[PDB]
């Protein structure tokens, strides 16, 4: 999961 | 005799307006995994609002965030319809 | 007559802008999984009879360009046009690999008045990038  | 030269857009954004959007380096982002999901369940049945507010309750219920870092984890996401359309669209037929 | 027109010929075009690696100039990183996303869309607009075309890694100048030369086709036989967006981006804004495009500029090549063959039609911007910087933290039902 990660911000993008 | 003239319609808007706005009408008949739909802006089919993956996150609330001001915010972040998820995405997961495996499964994809969230939002365009639910997307594909419910119009491979969907595109036959329901009208595309409907496929697309099935999207925002997969993203809204079945995704969280999980994060090492405590500032981005266990957070959420909503997509956001922006519909300038003036009819129902719906894919088949 | 509560429904858009959707047996034209064609479907009509998927434009699908796929943005993973960015120029190092930038200062952007890299949205590992995005192929992913992309090879799902294409599969799936396939199965709704559209005409998908999947760009990769495109500047802000090729992104214009794009929109553009695709405004330009002869949209006559086509039902709808669907353009899905995959980048980094803040509101109002999508970044090709070195910079940015303002998503204003990319709609307005298809507006009802600079794209008379799309006039009436449904016109579809799938965008998956950031809105901002904020956190939604949820609430517990
Ligand atoms: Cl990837």
């Amino acid at each position: 999961d990660e911000v993008d | 005799h003239k319609i808007p030269v706005e009408a008949d857009f739909l802006y089919a954004y993956s996150t609330a307006p001001g915010y972040y959007s998820w995405r997961n380096s495996k499964d994809g982002s969230w939002f365009i995994q639910s997307l594909c999901a419910m119009l491979k369940q969907y595109a036959d049945k329901l009208e595309f609002m409907h496929i697309l507010t099935r999207v925002n309750r997969k993203v809204a219920t079945e995704f969280e965030s999980f994060s090492f870092d405590a500032t981005f984890h266990a957070k959420k996401q909503i997509p956001c319809i922006v519909s300038m359309l003036t009819k129902e669209l719906y894919f088949y037929h | 007559d509560n429904s858009y027109k959707m047996d034209y010929p064609e479907m009509g075009l998927c434009i699908i802008i796929n943005n993973k690696n960015f120029h190092k100039s930038t200062g952007m990183t890299s949205r590992s999984g995005t192929d992913v996303d992309a090879a799902n869309l294409r599969e799936t607009f396939r199965n709704l009879k559209y005409e998908v075309r999947n760009k990769n890694d495109l500047t802000r100048e090729e992104i214009v360009e794009l929109m553009r030369d695709v405004s330009k086709e002869d949209h006559s036989k086509r039902s709808s046009f669907v353009c899905v967006l995959l980048s980094h981006g803040e509101e109002g804004i999508i970044f090709g690999t070195n910079g940015p495009v303002d998503l204003k500029k990319i709609t307005n090549f298809f507006r009802g008045d600079r794209c008379r063959a799309l006039t009436g039609k449904p016109k579809l911007f799938i965008i998956q990038a950031c809105r901002g910087t904020e956190l939604d933290c949820g609430i517990e039902t």
